[PDB]
């Protein structure tokens, strides 16, 4: 099926 | 031709054996009113009428046979005989006989091939043991006329065939077509045994009509066996001549035999034991004193070798218990395995995922992943359907980053060495880690979050060599 | 009242059995100085004293019966005869009998009913197989006086319910009232039997005193019987009617049946079988070779299907094993059972712990925790209390923070979904896993640290549903 | 003297006895070399010669004895018989005998006293029941010449002790010492048995030479035997006097017993029980229906107490399945234990590794690791060894750092407070845990890496007590 | 019984 | 046998 990633973030 | 008087013979054997054992039974299993009920056989009430309580006395094989008709049974055609031992409805209007029996002992019907063939049951003798109305009978004797070693030998194959043995097989002689006109045949006053008809064939003149009496000795008498039709009360072993092993009986179920200590048990574990012979230890399942988990009195089995010492069992095992969610439940479950295994991406290129945001993975292809065969599930008990689980725990993670050669170093692969590579790690995000299935194949997979500091760049990594899992499969009536 | 006379009889068949089972005992359990000792029965050593040697001589039926006191065995009223069949120390004292059997044959003070009843026991003949001294006894008789078809079906009934069984019952007549009076009834010169009393009770004068002779054989030798006081050496099947089926026989302790493979298995692999004959196989329990951990020869036992495969059985299993840490000590547990589950701290509110440093959890009622019934753990061997334990595995993990509606995305409660909501990731400092009990529950609870690097925040959340682990189930010896 | 009578009499029914059991064998265990074989016993081989087709007709016993030396049997002195009734080996170098018996019949060399005994057995008439070569054996005649009534009393003595019974005892006679001159010892043309030596004493003239015959029968394998040397088809046990409960009978491959439904078992669920009769509930190993993992018909066995509950076996179990990777190939597991432990390390000097890029550690010197004993395997079947196998996944894992005292707060020792002491949190960079082993230990160590954002300092920690592990212990052909 | 939280560090 | 540290970074 499906697999997804995730956004992180900058100082 | 010997296969027509096989057929002949099987069926003989078949009627005889079928009234061996109505004899045999005192008390039978007959339905009165649509439910079961045990009654005292006809042939042991002296309130029953003929031809149940018809009873010869010869009760010496050599004696004169009878030459009453209310003393032995005529048989087959031309008599209603075969209405008293088969069941009150063979016609489904119901027939003179006052019975119904639980199972037929012989055919309503007379088997077809004996409607006409050479030799046929024509008179049935019940030796009576005492005088009294309704007395046990001790000796049945069937009178076959032929219509002579040929047969014999086929009538005894036939009996071997069906855990029956004749007592003697008598030639016998009637100077007519009367049933009670039956007489031994002798030579010389002696009565002709079939085992001594082959010296005395010629001295026999063919103005008679000669048949066999096969003599047959119902009782199953009181000792068990070797065709196994006693049904022991129970049965204990011995041990240096003494009746003090252990002893099998059964419950009232029908169903399980019950295993017991012996008088010469200084302790109270009975035991079934296996024993190759070869020089170790015989493997015992043994019952021995236990406590439940409120301490009260209980039990259990163990399988154990002769030094008290835990055996192996190599089987499927079942759990149930009760769902630690919701009661009243059961849930069932088997014994699980672990594996342990990292993920395989090694280099940049499959590492990181390009756009985090819009990445739309397919477990099925995505490289780095962990593939297994789904299991087959045990048996299991009717409407528990088993289902197929697999579980995933970390066992090893790092927040490995580029080095100065874009290549990752910490690799967990095999765990004896997991700390052998360190690679130049960076700050975790954490982990999200996938078990998905087709028809026929687990599919793992995982995301992790790092961030270098170094470059200030973030990362997300796809099945890194740098997450390491140790994965947990079992079969449960509990779904994945 | 035949209610009174099966009393009598009861009590009559009860002392006749125990004398009998005495008579067919040749060697005796005896106790000798605190110890049991096998010894010879004093009636087959031609060295014992009187009544030990009293044998009668009429080994027919119908022959004389003896009129010799020192034949002949007088009992009950005015007799020490009971001294010499019951324990020395039925007396705290001691009796004038040498014998301290290990079990009463009969009770040491005779049946009270007895002491004045219609029927009593009056003479018991041994009757002698040889004229050797100490000979074996083929007959046991027990001559009842009347002080005779009613009291006969009475006792009938109870040698019925007491396993026994009477050769034949004779009509016994005295002119006065001596022990040595008794001779058989005739008729004709014949003796009375009891089966030719009803024809002939008028041809019989009121002026003698009647009495009736109860036959019973000795031993039940040789072959086993069905109500099963005969006990085996061993026990073996038959295969195509040869003895080559597998065997059982009882090892020394008493507790232990042992199976061994029979003369026809051409394998050495003895087995225990269920068969439901519904179409599937049967199912076998059987020993095969194997190998302990130093490679040694060794065995266990398999349970297969007729196609070799391993078969299931549901149960609860214990495995003992040495403590990994403090050998000498052995411990004990049981099958885990593995269940995947989540917290569910989802919004703001319940997820974010506002004071970190000042928070005071209550395991047992913060939101978002996962709750489970304590189990309930199976049988141990006594002096062994199990204690049910539960533990949890990370197996997701991820530093979730509010995105632009102040949500939290992450989300692990199914494991086939792990990766669909990635949410927008911060730096990690772990989690702390705590599990906690009531007296009917598991308090499983959580606390994640996490660093926003887009607001500098510093959160730590409670039970969040971004983190999932494998909680593991069990029971064993070693504590929580 | 009736002592060495006496002595005299054991042998001589020794003999008997021996030639007897032999007899009653038609299938015998003969050694083929290294193995046991079953063989048609030579006595009943239509191809065997002298003397096993030896045989006399006389099956009355008032018959002519035979005087044919090719149908009786010359035994004793001058006779070369003893060898084919002995072992083919009982001298070292070999006999004329063609067969290796498992078992010794009779004493190789004749009992030291009957080589000058005044009573010895001179001649052995195996009685045939029909007049085929090698036919079954009905009657063996001992012939016992005197080189009366005190050695019948021995001999019924000793037979006594020996479980066997003579049909009758014969006085036989012959006018010389030849082996065929014994003809039966006659009172007026009638045959004098032993039961008529008494009266008829005066009437024999001493110019004859007189013996007894002792008649004894082989074939006793019609009821099943308190010796067990009789094999049973099945064996059924009673519920209330009817035969309504389970069977056993073998299966064909000589190895398996099978138990079986009774007649009265309302439902189909054989089981096998084990009663301590303590106050608590037999436990029973039952046969019930269910279904395989595509759903057909199967069964399975369940461990139960009379309420239907799942009972407990201790017991080591292996399962086996077919490896989840390469499906081709079956693997063996055992059941795992848990262990929950926390590293021990606690303060800065232990935790904090100085050099990491340099650091190389000994793990099985290292402080703070954690340290078990290797696991023994159980007996697993030929050709499957097991290894020890050992697992660790994280239970709690955060990256705390130096308080204002130095020293570290949070402590994962003990599950029930994992949360209880929170420590300083910095950015975690995760964990690389390895697990090594020598021959006896488990080394299970781990390093982490921490980011401390007050200090914007680097840290890397060894065996951390703010590190816990879920250990996971088993063994499986899976190698580590 | 008892739980409790962890102190997390500010930049 | 052996064990091994691993290098973190600085920003």
């Amino acid at each position: 099926s499906e697999g997804g990633a995730f956004t992180v973030n900058m100082p | 031709d010997e296969a027509r008087r096989q057929i002949v013979s099987n069926a003989l054997i078949s009627e005889i054996a079928g009234i061996v054992d109505f004899v045999a039974e005192e008390q039978i299993t007959v339905i009165e009113q649509g439910i079961e009920k045990e009654i005292t056989n006809p042939l042991y009430e002296q309130s029953s009428g003929i031809p149940y309580i018809n009873r010869t006395t010869n009760k010496d094989l050599n004696s004169t046979m009878s030459t009453n008709a209310s003393e032995f049974i005529n048989w087959g055609a031309g008599t209603s005989t075969r209405i008293f031992f088969t069941r009150k409805y063979c016609i489904s209007t119901g027939t003179q006989g006052n019975y119904e029996f639980s199972k037929d002992y012989i055919p309503c019907e007379e088997p077809a091939i004996l409607s006409n063939s050479d030799l046929k049951i024509d008179r049935i003798d019940f030796v009576a043991t005492d005088n009294t109305v309704g007395s046990a009978i001790e000796r049945v004797d069937f009178i076959l006329t032929f219509d002579f070693s040929n047969y014999v030998s086929s009538l005894e194959k036939a009996a071997e065939q069906h855990s029956i043995s004749f007592k003697d097989i008598y030639v016998v002689e009637r100077n007519s077509s009367g049933a009670a006109g039956w007489r031994l045949t002798t030579i010389s006053g002696k009565p002709l045994t079939f085992s001594g008809l082959s010296k005395n064939i010629g001295s026999l003149d063919k103005t008679k009509n000669y048949g066999l009496r096969l003599s047959i000795d119902p009782n199953l008498g009181k000792f068990l066996r070797a065709d196994g039709r006693v049904g022991a009360d129970k049965l204990c072993w011995n041990i240096d001549n003494k009746m003090s092993g252990p002893c099998l009986a059964a419950d009232d179920s029908g169903n399980n035999l019950v295993l017991t200590k012996g008088k010469g048990a200084k302790s109270n574990e009975p035991g079934l034991c296996w024993d190759l012979n070869t020089g170790t230890s015989k493997l015992c399942l043994t019952q021995i004193e236990g406590k439940d988990n409120n301490d009260k009195d209980a039990s259990l089995i163990k399988l154990k070798d002769d030094n008290g010492n835990p055996a192996t069992m190599l089987a499927n095992i079942l759990v149930e218990e009760k769902s630690m969610t919701d009661s009243t439940k059961k849930e069932l479950r088997t014994i699980p395995n672990t594996i342990y295994a990292a993920f395989s991406n090694s280099n940049a290129s499959d590492l990181v995922i390009t756009n985090p945001g819009n990445y739309i993975g397919n477990v099925t292809s995505e490289k780095g992943r962990i593939e297994l065969n789904v299991q087959d599930c045990p048996v299991s008990p009717d409407g528990n359907k088993l289902h197929p689980r697999l579980s995933a725990s970390i066992a090893s993670i790092v927040a490995d980053t580029k080095d100065s050669n874009g290549k990752y170093q910490a690799d967990f692969s095999s765990l004896a060495g997991n700390r052998n590579s360190g690679g130049q790690l960076g700050y975790l995000s954490g982990t999200a880690i996938q078990v998905n299935q087709s028809g026929s194949k687990w599919y793992i997979t995982a995301t992790m979050g790092v961030f270098d500091p170094l470059t200030n760049t973030t990362y997300v990594y796809l099945n890194p060599k740098f997450l390491s899992v140790n994965i947990t499969t079992w079969c449960s009536t509990e779904p994945q």
